[PDB]
C-alpha cells in the first residue's frame, strides 16, 4: 500500500491510478474517512471554516494590494466616468509588441487589465480615497487572515 | 514535552528541540542530497556541487576587484572556479586521510570509495553550477529581453 | 475487494453461479427453500463487480447483492 | 513590459517562481508523497 | 503442481501474458481433449487443441473461465482445472476446487456471506453511523 | 442561468444604448436572440485578433475560443464511456511494455480508464468551465467594446 | 500618492506570516 | 471504353464451361511468408457470411461516393453545373455525407461478422487469424499516429491562434510566417498540367483546371480555375488525415476487439449489441462493437464536417466568384482562406460568423425556411445531448412517479411504460446529434450559397 | 517462420517478428548504451545524455522565438538547459519513487543506486551535449572556415 | 572549396562522414567483433 491517502486504506491499497483520483475527490468528505468520530468531524469542519475565512481575507487583500500598487485608483477618483479601473499589471513574456501596446490601456504605460469587479466603485462609496486607504485595507486583511 | 531528551535518551549530549527534532526540520534535513536515502554518492555530490558552485561566483561578481569593469562576470568565474578547485582538493584529501581504516557496510559516504564518488560528483556539479551562473550573468541582456519578451 | 451477499429469498435456481465469469459463487446445501440449496460467495476476492449474478436473479428483490468497494488488481480486471 | 509601479523588478522574478519554480517543486513533492510505497 | 501438458498449436498473440504474470501472478487451465480440434483463444485467434492433456497460461482467472465456458464446455470437455501460479512457482488449484462444479450442490461446502433476512430488512445508514457496521452485515 | 443572463444582457444593451426597440421587437422570436444578440454582439469580441492586428479584446477572443474548446472536451467524457477507454489503455500498456528503451521505465500506478462517476464529474466540470469562460468572454468583450 | 518600494517590501514581509500560519493550519488539519 | 473493359472483366471467373477462375483458387493461391496461409478460408467466409460481404460493399460504396463528391466538382460533368455553385456545394456535401455513413456501416457489419459469423476453424493462420493475433499492436500504433496527427495539426492551429493574439504573426505557421508548403501536392498538381501535351499526348486539355490552366469563365462567373495549395491547405489536409485516422481507430478497435479483449474475454457471447458488462472491472460501459460504431458516427461527423467546411471556404475564397469583362476574378470571399484558415478564430469569424449572415437574415425572404431549419436543427442537435449525457436509470425512476400519477386516476396503461434501453438511448442520441448537426450545416450551406453564389 | 511466438512461448503477449526479433535489430538494441553489457550506469547515462542534449537545443535554435535575432544559439541553449534540468529532475524523482523497495542482484539499472548513477551521468552528458552543440552553432563561421580551408 | 555544381554543401558533410565517421564506426565495430572473446 501507499501513504496517500491517509484517510482511506481502501484507496491506499488501490494499485491503479484511481488511488490518486478518488483520493482528491474524497479528501473533504470527512465522514467517510477512517477513524473519524463525530467530535473530530465537527472540530475539523471548524478549522476548515477558519482556513476558508482566511482565504477569503487574503483574496480581498490581493484585490486591494494590486489596485493600490499597479492600479489607477486616485486617477479614477478624479474622473470616475471616463477612467478605466485597473485590476493589476500584466507580465506575460510571450507577448509580442502589438499585445504590449494593445494592453497598455487606461492611461497606463505598461500592459494592465481593466478591472470589471466594480471594486473601485464600492471602495469609492465607502470612503476610500487614496492608495494609502487601499494599502491599509490590504495589510489589515493580511493580519485578519493570520488571525483566522 | 516541547524539549525532551534526544531520541528518548537522557544521557546523550543533545536535547530533542523543535529546531533539532521537529518533523519539518527532520524531513527537510534528511531529504537534503547528503542524506536522501537511495542516492548514489556521485548524485549526492552532483546536487551539492550544483547548489554551491551556482552561488560561489556571485560575491566576486558583485563585490570583487573586477566588479567595476567590463569583465566582472569573468573575474567572478575565475575566482569561483579556482575556489571550487581548492574545495575539491580539500574533499579528496579528507577522503584520502579519513577512510584509510576499515570500511563501514552501511552509509556509503562513510567509505573511501563513496567519498571519492561524492568528490567527483561535487567537482562536476560545482564547475557546472559556476559556469551556468557565469553564463546567465554574462548573457543577462538576452535573459532580460526573454523575460520581457523583447525578442517577440 | 467487492462484497457479495446472498439473502434468504434465494430459491436455489443456480443462475447466479452459472452467470459468474470469475467463479465466485457456489451452490451449498440449505434447508431454507424447496431446491435445498443456497448461493454462496466464498471467493469474493475474484469478484470483478460485473453484476451478471444480479442480472440472472429471478427473485424480487435480488437474493444476491454486489456492493462494489476497494479495488484490487483482481477486481479491476487487469491483465497487467 | 516594465511598469511605472513601485518595485517593478518583482514580476520579472515572481512570474517564473509562481509559474515554473513553485509548480515544479509542488508537483515533484506531491509526486514523492503520492508514490511513497510505505506502510 | 508441476502442471503438465502440451501447449495447443498456437502461433502466439500480442494479447497474451504481460509482466503481471512474471511479477505478480498468472493462471493456467489444464484439460484433456480426445482429439486434435480447433478452438478460439481468449487472447484472440485460432488454436489447435492437442490429443490428451493441454495446458494454457493466461493472464486472468476470467480468461481461463472464458476458455472453459465458451470452448471446452460446448465441445463436451468438462475435466478442466484452473490454477493460480505465483512468480516463485507455487500453484493453487482454483476452479473445480472440491472436484465438483460450483453450479452443482455439494456436501461439505459451507455457506459464506449469507444474510438471514430479506434485502430491505437491512438497517438504515443513519443508525449505522460511526462504527464498523455495514448495512449488509450478518 | 444562461437564459437569465442572456435576457438581462440583451435588455440592458437595448436600455444602455437607448435602442430598447431592438429587444422589444426581436426577443419575441428566437432568430432575434441568435441574430440580434449573439451574432451581432460577438462582432467586436471575434475581431479581438485578426490577420491585421490585435485589440485589447484579444484575450477575450482567446478565452472565448478556449471556452468553446473546454466545453466540447467535456462532451468527450459525457458521451463516450469507460470500457472503450479501458480497452484502449490496455493496448497502450502493451505498447509501453514491449517498446525497447522504455521498458526501463515502469509506472508505479497501473494506468486505468477514468471511473464512470469520475468521468461524469470531469465532463461536467469541463462543460461548466467552458460554459462560464465562454459567456464571460462574450459578456465582457461585447460590453467593453461599446457601452 | 503611488506606493513606494518599501511599502511593497513591507507587504511581502507581513504576508510572510500568514504563510507560516496557513502552513501550520494545514499541518494540523493533516494530523 | 468503360463498357468494353467491363464486359471484358465479366469473363475472368469460371462458371459453366471450364474457362475462367474459381475465386477460391485465386485466394488460396495468394499467401506469403508473413501472412501464414494467406487468403485460404476467405472464400468460405465471403460465401457463407452476408455480413462479411456487407462490410466490404458498404465500405467501397462509401469510398466511391466520397470519390464521386471529389470528382464532380473539379470536372463538372454536366452543362452549367460549374456555374451552379448551389448545386456544386450541395452535390459535393451530399455525396461526402452518404460516403461517410456507408463507411461507418461497413465497419459496423464487419464487427457484426466478427461476433456472429467468424469461424476459427476456417480462419487458421490466414490473414484474418493473424490480424486478430496482433490487434493490440495495430490499435496501439493507430493510437500513436492519431495522437501525432492531432497534436501536429490542431496544435498548429491553436499555436497560430495564440501567436496571432500575441501580435506575433512572424511566429505563425502561415505563408508569411513559418511556411509549411505542401510540396508533394503542388508537384502532383504540376504534373497534371504538364500532361495534355506530354504524358497524355492524344488529349486536348488537362483532366481538370484545378491542377493548372486558366479561369474557365462561363456566363459572368468562374466555372473552374487553378486551386492553389499553401500552408492553410497543408494544415486542413492534415486535419482531414487526423479525423479519418481517429474514425478508423474507433471503428477498427470495434471490429478487431468485437470477439474478446483482455478486459472482457467473452464479448462474442455477449453479442454485437450490448450496453456493457456491468460497473465492474472499473466499469465496462461501451465495450460492444455497436458502441464503437456509435462513437465512430460522431467522429465521421467531425471528419466530414471539416471536409465540407474546407470545400465551402476554399471554393468561395480561391475558385468561385465573378469574372469581370476585362478578365479579373473577384472571388466570393476575396481570398481570406490563406490568412484566416490558419487559426480557429479565422474559421469562427470569416467562415462561421461571416457566412451565416444570410442564413440568419433569411427571415421574410424566399430562404426563410432555411433559417427556420437552421434554428430547428440547432434544437434537434441540443435535444440529442439529453439522450447522450444521461442514463436510463433516472428516466425509469421518473417514469415510476408519472406511472403513479396515472395509477391514481385509473389511467396507467397495461403496456408498462419503460425508459429506453441503454443502447437505444445511445442510438437516439447519436441519431438526433447527426440529424441536428448535418441539417444545421445543410441550411447554412444552402442559404449562404443561394443568397451569395 | 518469420513471425513466431516470442521466445517460443505461445502465451506471451508478444510476437517474434523481424522488427521485434531479427538479429540486426536485436544486437542494435542490445548494444545501445541502456542495454550494453558491462557498462556501469554512469557511463550509460553519460552516452545517453550526450546524445539527447546534443540534439535537444536544435528545435529552439532553428524554430524558437529567438530564431530571427542575433542570439538564436543563446536562446536555444538556455531552453535546452532548462529542459534538461527538468529531465534530470524527472529521472531522479522516478528513481526516488520506483526503487524504494529492496534490491535485485540482476540489473544495476533496476536499483536505486544504479538509477542515481544513470541520472547523474545523464545530467553531465546532456548539459555537455547541449553546450557543445551551442558552441559549434555559435562558431559555425569558424567550423565552416575549417572545412573550407579558409584558414590555410 | 565551393563549387557551382548542384548541392555543393554535400562534400562539406560527406567527406567527414566517409573519412572520419564511417571509418571510426567501421574500426570500432570490427574491433569489437574480432576481439569478441566468446566461443
Ligand atoms: C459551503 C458550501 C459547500 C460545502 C462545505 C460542501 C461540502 C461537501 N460537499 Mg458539496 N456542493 C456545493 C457546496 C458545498 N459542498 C455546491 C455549491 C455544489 C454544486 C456544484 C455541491 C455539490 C456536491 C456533490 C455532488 C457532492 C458534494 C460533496 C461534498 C462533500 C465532500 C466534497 C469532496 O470531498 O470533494 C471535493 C471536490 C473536488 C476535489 C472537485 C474540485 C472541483 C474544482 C474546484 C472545479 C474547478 C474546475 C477547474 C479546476 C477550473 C479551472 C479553470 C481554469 C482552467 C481557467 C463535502 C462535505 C460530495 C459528497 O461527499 O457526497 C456524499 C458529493 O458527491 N457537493
Ligand atoms: C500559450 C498561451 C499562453 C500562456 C502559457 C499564458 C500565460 C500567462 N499569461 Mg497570458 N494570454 C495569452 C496566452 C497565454 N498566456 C494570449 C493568447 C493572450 C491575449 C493576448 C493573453 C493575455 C494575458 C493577459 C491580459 C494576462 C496574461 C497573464 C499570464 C500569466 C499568468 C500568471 C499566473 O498567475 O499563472 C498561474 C495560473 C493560474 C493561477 C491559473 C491556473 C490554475 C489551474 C488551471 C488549476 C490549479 C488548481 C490546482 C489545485 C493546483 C494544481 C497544482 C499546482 C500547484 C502545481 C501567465 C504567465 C497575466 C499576467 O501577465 O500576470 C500578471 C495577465 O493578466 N495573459
Ligand atoms: C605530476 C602528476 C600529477 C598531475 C599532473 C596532477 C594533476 C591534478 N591533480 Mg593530483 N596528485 C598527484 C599527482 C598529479 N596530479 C599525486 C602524486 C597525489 C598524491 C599526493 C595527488 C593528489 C591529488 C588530490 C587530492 C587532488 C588532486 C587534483 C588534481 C587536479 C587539480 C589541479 C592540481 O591539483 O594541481 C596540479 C598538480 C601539479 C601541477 C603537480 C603537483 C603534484 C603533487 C605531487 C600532488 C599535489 C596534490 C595537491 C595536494 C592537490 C589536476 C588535474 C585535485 C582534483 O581535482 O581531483 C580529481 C584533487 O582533489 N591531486
Ligand atoms: C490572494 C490573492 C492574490 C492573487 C489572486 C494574486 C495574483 C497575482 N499576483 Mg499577488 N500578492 C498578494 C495576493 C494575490 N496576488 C498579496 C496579499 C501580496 C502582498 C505580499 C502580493 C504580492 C505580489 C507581488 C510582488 C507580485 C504579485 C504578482 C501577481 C500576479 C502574478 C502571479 C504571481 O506571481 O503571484 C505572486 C504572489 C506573491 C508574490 C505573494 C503571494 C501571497 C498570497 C497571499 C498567496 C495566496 C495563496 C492562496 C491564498 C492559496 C490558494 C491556492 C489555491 C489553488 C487553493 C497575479 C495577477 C506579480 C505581478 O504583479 O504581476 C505583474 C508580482 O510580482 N503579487
Ligand atoms: C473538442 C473536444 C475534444 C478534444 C480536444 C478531443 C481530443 C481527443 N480525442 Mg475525442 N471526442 C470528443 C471531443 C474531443 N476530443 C467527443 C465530443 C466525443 C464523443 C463521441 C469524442 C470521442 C473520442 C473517441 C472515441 C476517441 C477520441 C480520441 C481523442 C484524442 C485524439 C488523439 C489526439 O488528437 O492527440 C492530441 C490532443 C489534442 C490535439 C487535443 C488538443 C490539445 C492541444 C492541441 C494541446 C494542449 C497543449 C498542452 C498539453 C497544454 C499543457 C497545459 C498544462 C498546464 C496541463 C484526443 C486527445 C481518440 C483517441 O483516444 O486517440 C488516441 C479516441 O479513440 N475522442
Ligand atoms: C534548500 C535545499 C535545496 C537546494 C539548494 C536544492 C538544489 C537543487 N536541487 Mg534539490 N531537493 C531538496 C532540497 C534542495 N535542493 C529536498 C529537500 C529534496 C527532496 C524532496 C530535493 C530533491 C531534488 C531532486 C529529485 C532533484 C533536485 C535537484 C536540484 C538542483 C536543481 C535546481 C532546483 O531544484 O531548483 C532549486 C531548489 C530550491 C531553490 C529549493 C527547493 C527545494 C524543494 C523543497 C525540493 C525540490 C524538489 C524538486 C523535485 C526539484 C539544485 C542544485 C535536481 C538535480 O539535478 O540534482 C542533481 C533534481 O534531480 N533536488
Ligand atoms: C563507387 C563509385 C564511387 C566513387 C569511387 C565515389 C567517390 C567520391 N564521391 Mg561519390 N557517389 C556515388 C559513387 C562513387 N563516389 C554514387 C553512385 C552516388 C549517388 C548516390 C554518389 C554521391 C556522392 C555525393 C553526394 C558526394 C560524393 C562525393 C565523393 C568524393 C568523396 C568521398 C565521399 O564522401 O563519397 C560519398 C559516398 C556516398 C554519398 C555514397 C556512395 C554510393 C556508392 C555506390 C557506394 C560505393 C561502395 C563501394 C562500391 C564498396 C566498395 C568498398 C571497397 C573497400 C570494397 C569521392 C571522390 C562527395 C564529393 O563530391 O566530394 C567533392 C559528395 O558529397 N558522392
Ligand atoms: C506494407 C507492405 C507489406 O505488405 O509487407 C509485407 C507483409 C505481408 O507480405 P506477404 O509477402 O506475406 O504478402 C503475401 C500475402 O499476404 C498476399 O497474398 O505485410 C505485413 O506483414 C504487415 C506489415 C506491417 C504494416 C505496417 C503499416
Ligand atoms: C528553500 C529553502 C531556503 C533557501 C535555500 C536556498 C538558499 C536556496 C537556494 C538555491 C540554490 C543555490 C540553487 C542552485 C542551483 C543550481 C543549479 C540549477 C545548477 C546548475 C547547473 C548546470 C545547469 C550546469 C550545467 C553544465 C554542465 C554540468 C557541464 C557543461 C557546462 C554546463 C554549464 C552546461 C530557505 C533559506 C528559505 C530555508 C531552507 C529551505
Ligand atoms: C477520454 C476519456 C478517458 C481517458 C482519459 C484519461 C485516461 C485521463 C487521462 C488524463 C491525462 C493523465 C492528462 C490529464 C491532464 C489534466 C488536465 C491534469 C489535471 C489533474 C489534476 C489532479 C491537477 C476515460 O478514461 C473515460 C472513462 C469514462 C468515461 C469517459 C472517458 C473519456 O471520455
Ligand atoms: C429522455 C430520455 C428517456 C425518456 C424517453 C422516452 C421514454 C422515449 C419515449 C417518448 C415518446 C414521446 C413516447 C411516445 C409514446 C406514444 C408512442 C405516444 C403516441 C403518439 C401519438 C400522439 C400518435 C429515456 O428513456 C432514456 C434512456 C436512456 C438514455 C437516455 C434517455 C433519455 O434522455
Ligand atoms: S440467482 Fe438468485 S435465486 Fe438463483 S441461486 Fe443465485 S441468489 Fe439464489
Ligand atoms: S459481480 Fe460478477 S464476478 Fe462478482 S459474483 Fe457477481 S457475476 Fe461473479
Ligand atoms: S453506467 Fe450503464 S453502461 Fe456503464 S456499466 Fe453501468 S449500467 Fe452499464
Ligand atoms: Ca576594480
Ligand atoms: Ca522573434
Amino acid at each position: 500500500a501507499t501513504k496517500f491517502p491517509k484517510f482511506s486504506q481502501d484507496l491506499a491499497q488501490d494499485p491503479t491510478t484511481r488511488r490518486i483520483w478518488y483520493a482528491i475527490a474524497t479528501a473533504h468528505d470527512f465522514e467517510s474517512h477512517d477513524g473519524m468520530t463525530e467530535e473530530n468531524l465537527y472540530q475539523k469542519i471548524f478549522a476548515s471554516h477558519f482556513g476558508h475565512l482566511a482565504i477569503i481575507f487574503l483574496w480581498v487583500s490581493g484585490s486591494l494590494f494590486h489596485v493600490a500598487w499597479q492600479g489607477n485608483f486616485e486617477q479614477w477618483i478624479q474622473d470616475p466616468l471616463n477612467t478605466r479601473p485597473i485590476a493589476h499589471a500584466i507580465w506575460d513574456p510571450q507577448f509580442g509588441k502589438a499585445a504590449v501596446d494593445a494592453f497598455t490601456q487606461a492611461g497606463a504605460s505598461s500592459p494592465v487589465d481593466i478591472a470589471y469587479s466594480g471594486v473601485y466603485h464600492w471602495w469609492y462609496t465607502i470612503g476610500m480615497r487614496t492608495n494609502g486607504d487601499l494599502y491599509q485595507g490590504a495589510i489589515f486583511l493580511l493580519v485578519l487572515a493570520s488571525l483566522a | 514535552e516541547l524539549v525532551k531528551p534526544y531520541n528518548g535518551d537522557p544521557f546523550a549530549g543533545h536535547l530533542s528541540t523543535p529546531i533539532s527534532d521537529s518533523g519539518l526540520v527532520k524531513t527537510f534535513i534528511s531529504n537534503l542530497p547528503a542524506y536522501r536515502q537511495g542516492l548514489s554518492p556521485i548524485l549526492r555530490g552532483l546536487e551539492v556541487g550544483m547548489a554551491h558552485g551556482y552561488f560561489l561566483i556571485g560575491p566576486w561578481v558583485k563585490l570583487g576587484p573586477l566588479r567595476d569593469s567590463d569583465v566582472a562576470n569573468l573575474g567572478g568565474l575565475i575566482s569561483g572556479i579556482t575556489l571550487i578547485l581548492l574545495a575539491t582538493a580539500c574533499l579528496a584529501a579528507y577522503g584520502l586521510v579519513s577512510f584509510q581504516k576499515a570500511s563501514s557496510s552501511g552509509d556509503a559516504l562513510k567509505t573511501g570509495e563513496g567519498w571519492s564518488q561524492f568528490t567527483a560528483g561535487f567537482f562536476v556539479g560545482a564547475m557546472g553550477g559556476a559556469f551556468v551562473a557565469f553564463f546567465l550573468l554574462e548573457n543577462f541582456a538576452v535573459v532580460d529581453g526573454i523575460m520581457k519578451g523583447l525578442f517577440n | 475487494a467487492h462484497t457479495v451477499k446472498i439473502y434468504d429469498t434465494c430459491i436455489g435456481c443456480t443462475q447466479c453461479v452459472r452467470a459468474c465469469p470469475t467463479d465466485v459463487l457456489e451452490m451449498v446445501p440449505w434447508d431454507g427453500c424447496k431446491a435445498g440449496q443456497i448461493a454462496s460467495s466464498p471467493r469474493t476476492e475474484d469478484c470483478v463487480g460485473c453484476k451478471r449474478c444480479e442480472t440472472a436473479c429471478p427473485t424480487d428483490f435480488l437474493s444476491i447483492r454486489v456492493y462494489l468497494g476497494a479495488e484490487t488488481t483482481r477486481s479491476m480486471g487487469l491483465a497487467y | 513590459m516594465m511598469g511605472s509601479y513601485a518595485a517593478s523588478f518583482l514580476p520579472w522574478i515572481f512570474i517564473p517562481v509562481v509559474c515554473w519554480l513553485m509548480p515544479v517543486v509542488v508537483m515533484g513533492l506531491l509526486f514523492l508523497y503520492i508514490e511513497g510505497d510505505a506502510q | 503442481t508441476t502442471l503438465t501438458g502440451q501447449p495447443p498449436l498456437y502461433g502466439g498473440s500480442t494479447g497474451g501474458l504481460l509482466s503481471k504474470a512474471d511479477i505478480e501472478e498468472k493462471y493456467a487451465i489444464t484439460w484433456t481433449s480426445p482429439k486434435e480440434q480447433v478452438f478460439e483463444m481468449p487472447t484472440a485467434g485460432a488454436a489447435v487443441m492437442r490429443e490428451g492433456e493441454n495446458l494454457v497460461y493466461l493472464a486472468r482467472k476470467e480468461q481461463c473461465l472464458a476458455l472453459a465456458a465458451q470452448q471446452l464446455r460446448p465441445r463436451k470437455i468438462n475435466d478442466y482445472k484452473i490454477y493460480r501460479i505465483f512468480p516463485d512457482g507455487e500453484t493453487v488449484l482454483l476452479h473445480p476446487k472440491d472436484g465438483v462444479f460450483p453450479e452443482k450442490v455439494n456436501q461439505g461446502r459451507e455457506a459464506v456471506n449469507t444474510v438471514p433476512r430479506s434485502i430491505g430488512q437491512n438497517p438504515n445508514p443513519a443508525q449505522l453511523k460511526f462504527s464498523g457496521k455495514k448495512p449488509y452485515d450478518p | 442561468i444562461g437564459w437569465v443572463t442572456f435576457y438581462w444582457h440583451w435588455k440592458h444593451l437595448g436600455v444602455w444604448e437607448g435602442n430598447v426597440a431592438q429587444f422589444n421587437e426581436n426577443s419575441t422570436y428566437l432568430m432575434g436572440w441568435l441574430r440580434d444578440y449573439l451574432w451581432l454582439n460577438s462582432s467586436q469580441l471575434i475581431n479581438g485578433y485578426n490577420p491585421f492586428g490585435t485589440n485589447n479584446l484579444s484575450v477575450w477572443a482567446w478565452m472565448f475560443l478556449f471556452g468553446h474548446l473546454v466545453w466540447a472536451t467535456g462532451f468527450m467524457f459525457l458521451i463516450s464511456w469507460r470500457g472503450y477507454w479501458q480497452e484502449l489503455i490496455e493496448t497502450l500498456v502493451w505498447a509501453h511494455e514491449r517498446t525497447p528503451l522504455a521498458n526501463l521505465v515502469r509506472w508505479k500506478d497501473k494506468p486505468v480508464a477514468l471511473s464512470i462517476v469520475q468521468a461524469r464529474l470531469v465532463g461536467l466540470a469541463h462543460f461548466s468551465v467552458g460554459y462560464v469562460l465562454t459567456y464571460a468572454a462574450f459578456l465582457i468583450a461585447s460590453t467593453a467594446s461599446k457601452y | 500618492m503611488a506606493l513606494t518600494d518599501t511599502q511593497v517590501y513591507i507587504a511581502l514581509v507581513i504576508a510572510l506570516l500568514p504563510a507560516v500560519l496557513a502552513f501550520r493550519l494545514s499541518a494540523e488539519l493533516y494530523k | 471504353a468503360i463498357a468494353v473493359l467491363f464486359i471484358i472483366a465479366g469473363h475472368m471467373y469460371r462458371t459453366n464451361w471450364g474457362i475462367g477462375h474459381s475465386l477460391k483458387e485465386i485466394l488460396e493461391a495468394h499467401k506469403g511468408p508473413f501472412t501464414g496461409t494467406g487468403h485460404k478460408g476467405l472464400y468460405e467466409v465471403l460465401t457463407t457470411s452476408w455480413h462479411a460481404q456487407l462490410a466490404i460493399n458498404l465500405a467501397m460504396m462509401g469510398s466511391l461516393s466520397i470519390i464521386v463528391a471529389q470528382h464532380m466538382y473539379a470536372m463538372p460533368p454536366y452543362p452549367y453545373l460549374a456555374t451552379d455553385y448551389p448545386t456544386q456545394l450541395s452535390l459535393f456535401t451530399h455525396h461526402m455525407w452518404i460516403g461517410g455513413f456507408l463507411i461507418v456501416g461497413g465497419a459496423a457489419h464487419g464487427a457484426i461478422f466478427f461476433v456472429r459469423d467468424y469461424d476459427p476453424a476456417v480462419n487458421q493462420n490466414n490473414v484474418l487469424d493473424r490480424v486478430l493475433r496482433h490487434r493490440d499492436a495495430i490499435i496501439s500504433h493507430l493510437n500513436w499516429v492519431c495522437i501525432f496527427l492531432g497534436f501536429h495539426s490542431f496544435g498548429l492551429y491553436v499555436h497560430n491562434d495564440t501567436m496571432r493574439a500575441f501580435g506575433r504573426p512572424q511566429d505563425m505557421f502561415s505563408d508569411t510566417g513559418i511556411q509549411l508548403q505542401p510540396v508533394f501536392a503542388q508537384w502532383v498538381q504540376h504534373l497534371h498540367t504538364l500532361a495534355p501535351g506530354g504524358t497524355a499526348p492524344n488529349a486536348a486539355a488537362t483532366a481538370s483546371v484545378a491542377f493548372g490552366g486558366d479561369v474557365v469563365a462561363v456566363g459572368g462567373k468562374v466555372a473552374m480555375m487553378p486551386i492553389a495549395l499553401g500552408t492553410a491547405d497543408f494544415l486542413v489536409h492534415h486535419i482531414h488525415a487526423f479525423t479519418i485516422h481517429v474514425t478508423v481507430l474507433i471503428l477498427l478497435k470495434g471490429v478487431l476487439f468485437a470477439r474478446s479483449s483482455r478486459l472482457i474475454p467473452d464479448k462474442a457471447n455477449l453479442g454485437f449489441r450490448f450496453p456493457c458488462d456491468g460497473p465492474g472491472r472499473g466499469g465496462t460501459c461501451q465495450v460492444s462493437g455497436w458502441d464503437h460504431v456509435f462513437l465512430g458516427l460522431f467522429w465521421m461527423y467531425n471528419c466530414i464536417s471539416v471536409v465540407i467546411f474546407h470545400f465551402s471556404w476554399k471554393m468561395q475564397s480561391d475558385v468561385w466568384g465573378t469574372v469581370a469583362p476585362d478578365g479579373t476574378v473577384s472571388h466570393i470571399t476575396g481570398g481570406n482562406f490563406a490568412q484566416s484558415a490558419i487559426t480557429i478564430n479565422g474559421w469562427l469569424r470569416d467562415f462561421l460568423w461571416a457566412q451565416a449572415s444570410q442564413v440568419i437574415g433569411s427571415y421574410g425572404s424566399a430562404l426563410s425556411a432555411y433559417g427556420l431549419l437552421f434554428l430547428g436543427a440547432h434544437f434537434v442537435w441540443a435535444f440529442s445531448l439529453m439522450f447522450l449525457f444521461s442514463g436510463r436509470g433516472y428516466w425509469q425512476e421518473l417514469i415510476e412517479s408519472i406511472v403513479w400519477a396515472h395509477n391514481k386516476l385509473k389511467v396507467a396503461p397495461a403496456i408498462q411504460p419503460r425508459a429506453l434501453s441503454i443502447i437505444q438511448g445511445r442510438a437516439v442520441g447519436v441519431a438526433h446529434y447527426l440529424l441536428g448537426g448535418i441539417a444545421t450545416t445543410w441550411a447554412f450551406f444552402l442559404a449562404r450559397i443561394i443568397s451569395v453564389g
